[PDB]
RNA sequence: AGCCAGGAUGUUGGCUUAGAAGCAGCCAUCAUUUAAAGAAAGCGUAAUAGCUCACUGGUCGAGUCGGCCUGCGCGGAAGA
């Protein structure tokens, strides 16, 4: 398991990933095999994307690090986070493909501008 | 959805083959001579793995991959059998240039984000036969 | 840095030290330079957990006596036979 | 077998085994079975303990006996009167007191010592227990 | 059921229940590993 | 602790064997994507498939894990 330090080093690095990445969308990753999980790290690295599953009570003290501070709420249930360094977009559109070619999980309420955009309507980015 | 590995311009044999794809509802001769007529131009002596993806209406469609890691550097370390031994006994040398040759084919084949990740897994399969990297 | 507390014995002797170690204290000495040796008592568990670490044997460690520290190092140690206790120590003046 | 190659006395007065024991403490290897019990060892259980804590190492690290058995012991035979001399000397024993320690070994992980020194103890007819060498 | 004086967890699934104050053995796996003291 | 999800790539690692494909045996036991996935802990196949385990993310919501020293008990304990 994690120790507490473990744990600090981690909080920092999504914290450090966040500081410096344009657009952010929080998705659920449930019911999916590390096949085309792998296929979204392809797809994710091939699109400027850095890809994490990571604890939402440590993704609560990773996000309090602004401006991402509207997506606590989206904490609750499986997460994982699609961070796009290089460009925005390309996270949203590339999610909604996933989910829809896959007919798993979700993409449940995204982080843009400082701003949460609800599930229909990520469609913007 | 049945994954073999079969010599590159071989099929139909018993032992190998027919029990193996043809117990899962898959013609056993559309697939030999499809797969010898693509795998014709991998070189004589390599087993190169063929994805066999069967359907529920018994009609498939196969991904033939390229010769494995363990394969390719018996054809490009010159040896024949690896190590029985591994990293205890050293049975041939290849070359960086062919970790990334064959990284290259299993660039076709692999999940790795640079020619790097690739030819570190073949680095990984060549001391896991025996065979060094000079 | 270890500390550790003690109390000067009143009493010497096998029965005075039986007594001792059954109340779960142990008795240890603090001899070496200039002065007259000290006889004193220790709590054998707090002992028994400092000693635990090899530290304790090389470090110059300090024994509070009547609010006054002794610097002092492990000198040496009888344990009892086959039980995992400590019968005694000596202690040198460091 | 343990047994003395050659004694100054062919036989042994009964002796009383008192006290408490002298090496208590672990001179060579990093692990030992010390003897918590109080009695006789004989020559063949020490031979068996030994047995199977080598069994246990897979023949590793290094192994020592710190107990020898120089004490005969004697015995008439069946159907045989009171007196009429000495018994004869049947086999050998080492006097064991609380605190002792038979077995030392070292060259192998604390876990594996402590399995091995166990199945050995199975064969000792007194209770032991398991101890560490200790720097002073 | 085999009775005896040492009775243990012989794999990962044998679970020690004490029933009349006596010491059992149950196993999910393997009929061969229930076990009574006495 | 229990419930939901995953437990992947090179790859069927080499050797060997009619077959060794994590899982007869011998040896190496690396590297990739990774939240996590051992060249795999047990069951399985002719060899495969398959079922779980190590490990992780979700849910939960406050204690919990196993050693030590001891006090008194339990089994061990069948006869005219
Ligand atoms: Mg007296
Ligand atoms: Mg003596
Ligand atoms: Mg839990
Ligand atoms: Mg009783
Ligand atoms: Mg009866
Ligand atoms: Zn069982």
């Amino acid at each position: 398991a994690l120790n507490l330090q473990d744990k600090q080093a981690i909080v920092a690095e999504v914290s450090e990933v966040a500081k410096g990445a344009l657009s952010a969308v929080v998705a659920d990753s449930r019911g999916v095999t590390v096949d085309k999980m792998t296929e979204l790290r392809k797809a994710g690295r091939e699109a400027g994307v850095y890809m994490r599953v990571v604890r939402n009570t440590l993704l609560r003290r990773a996000v309090e690090g602004t401006p991402f501070e509207c997506l606590k709420d989206a904490f609750v249930g499986p997460t994982l986070i699609a961070y796009v360094t290089e460009h925005p977009g390309a996270a949203a559109r590339l999610f909604k493909e996933f989910a829809k070619a896959n007919a798993k999980f979700e993409v449940k309420a995204a982080a843009f501008e400082g701003e949460l955009i609800p599930a229909s309507q990520i469609d913007r980015l | 959805y049945v994954k073999l590995q079969v010599a590159a311009g071989m099929a139909n044999p018993s032992p190998p083959v027919g029990p193996a794809l043809g117990q899962q509802g898959v013609n056993i001769m559309e697939f030999c001579k499809a797969f010898n007529a693509k795998t014709d131009s991998i070189e004589k002596g390599l087993p190169i793995p063929v994805v066999i993806t069967v359907y529920a209406d018994r009609s498939f469609t196969f991904v033939t991959k390229t010769p494995p890691a363990a394969v390719l550097l018996k054809k490009a370390a010159g040896i024949k059998s690896g190590s029985g031994k591994p990293n205890k006994d050293k049975v041939g040398k290849i070359s960086r240039a062919q970790l990334q040759e064959i990284a290259q084919t299993k660039a076709a084949d692999m999940t790795g984000a640079d020619i790097e990740a690739m030819t570190r897994s073949i680095e990984g399969t060549a001391r896991s036969m025996g065979l060094v990297v000079e | 840095m270890f500390t550790i507390n003690a109390e000067v014995r009143k009493e010497q002797g096998k029965g005075a030290s039986r007594r001792l170690r059954a109340a779960n204290k142990f008795p240890a000495i603090i001899y070496g330079g200039k002065e007259a040796p000290l006889a004193i008592e220790l709590d054998h568990d707090k002992v028994m957990n400092m000693q635990a670490k090899a530290e304790f044997y090389s470090e110059v460690l300090t024994i509070v006596v009547d609010g006054k520290e002794i610097k002092v190092k492990a000198q040496d140690v009888q344990r009892h036979p086959y039980k995992p206790k400590l019968q005694h120590i000596d202690f040198v003046r460091a | 077998m343990l047994q003395p190659k050659r004694t100054k006395f062919r036989k042994m007065h009964k002796g009383r085994n008192r006290g408490l024991a002298q090496g208590t403490d672990v001179s060579f290897g990093s692990f030992g079975l010390k003897a918590v019990g109080r009695g006789r060892l004989t020559a063949r259980q020490i031979e068996a303990a030994r047995r199977a804590m080598t069994r246990a190492v897979k023949r590793q690290g290094k192994i020592w006996i710190r107990v020898f058995p120089d004490k005969p012991i004697t015995e008439k035979p069946l159907a045989v009167r009171m007196g009429k001399g000495k018994g004869n000397v049947e086999y050998w024993v080492a006097l064991i007191q609380p605190g002792k320690v038979l077995y030392e070994m070292d060259g192998v992980p604390e876990e594996l010592a402590r399995e091995a020194f166990k199945l050995a103890a199975a064969k000792l007819p007194i209770k032991t227990t398991f101890v560490t060498k200790t720097v002073m | 059921m085999k009775v005896r004086a040492s009775v243990k967890k012989l794999c990962r699934n044998c679970k020690i229940v004490k029933r009349d104050g006596v010491i059992r053995v149950i196993c999910s796996a393997e009929p061969k590993h229930k076990q009574r003291q006495g």
